[PDB]
């Protein structure tokens, strides 16, 4: 009964019980908050190729 | 030292900025009516949008952009329409040559406001001595062409044309005002054509009295 002396708590418990979350990359708030600014670029510069100005205040010609 | 397409180009950078007040858009539209900008509309129409979007109204620069807008022959009818909140909301706080370029614009276009009309109508009958027969016809012309028939208004203006001499612009406006409404009051139109004595100076004003006497149907003058 020399199994009864080992910690009975396996290495995969441990492992499991440490990292039990996959941990935020910090380049994923960058690339998400990114991708969703170029919406907001796009939508609202002035100088973007798709701008709303002319769907919202269409213009006066 | 005169190039009037490089003042045209530095007012459409003028009204072409975020953050545009009512003033600049006031001075960019007279100056486009001193500088008879006929051909360009697309300026016209950024003064316009500056118009619409700008908020905040003191008495000369909305009787200034109203002038503006009746001389230069300009029309769009949301963004004058939409004036008549600066106009209402700023009727005690406006001279008496003030309310009758604003009224006189308002009306003009064909915005319809009864409470402009009726609040004017009441400055017009409350002061009546205090107007200048100018204005008279202004606001004359104002509340015909704004659909409101108003007979208050029309016989007080009666009784100062057959007390004060005016002029002949002021007869071709009062004229085209009671065609307007139909009036044919002879007491009036009488009185109203002493003042083609002098010639006319523009012929729009011989042609809108032409017009007022031929649906009235009164006279070859």
């Amino acid at each position: 009964d020399r199994v009864l002396s080992l910690p009975a708590v396996s290495k995969n418990q441990v492992l499991e019980n440490v990292f039990h979350t996959a941990p935020k990359a910090p380049v994923e708030h960058l690339e998400k908050m990114v991708s969703a600014n170029s919406k907001v670029y796009d939508a609202l510069n002035l100088q973007s190729k798709r701008v709303l100005i002319w769907q919202v205040k269409p213009a006066l010609f | 030292e005169n190039d009037v397409p490089a003042i045209l180009k530095e007012i459409d950078s003028l009204v072409s900025r975020e953050a545009v007040s009512a003033k600049e858009v006031s001075d960019a539209a007279v100056a486009l009516t001193y500088l008879q900008v006929k051909a360009n509309r697309r300026l016209w129409g950024k003064v316009l949008e500056k118009a619409g979007a700008a908020q905040d109204y003191d008495a000369a620069s909305l009787t200034n952009l109203l002038w503006a807008i009746n001389t230069g022959g300009v029309e769009h009818f949301k963004t004058v329409a939409e004036l008549a909140g600066p106009a209402v909301s700023l009727l005690p706080s406006l001279s008496p040559v003030q309310l009758s370029i604003v009224v006189e614009a308002l009306g003009g276009a064909g915005v319809k406001n009864y409470e402009l009309y009726n609040k004017a109508s009441a400055v017009v009958v409350s002061k009546i001595g205090e107007f200048k027969p100018a204005e008279i016809a202004r606001v004359l012309y104002g509340v015909a062409f704004g659909g409101v028939n108003d007979v208050a208004l029309a016989k007080a203006a009666g009784k100062v044309f057959a007390s004060t001499e005016v002029d002949s612009r002021t007869a071709a406006q009062a004229l085209y005002a009671l065609a307007k409404l139909g009036r044919a009051d002879k007491a009036t139109v009488d009185a109203l054509l002493k003042s083609f004595k002098k010639g006319t100076e523009s012929a729009s004003d011989a042609a809108a009295a032409s017009f007022a006497l031929g649906s009235l149907s009164f006279k070859a003058e």
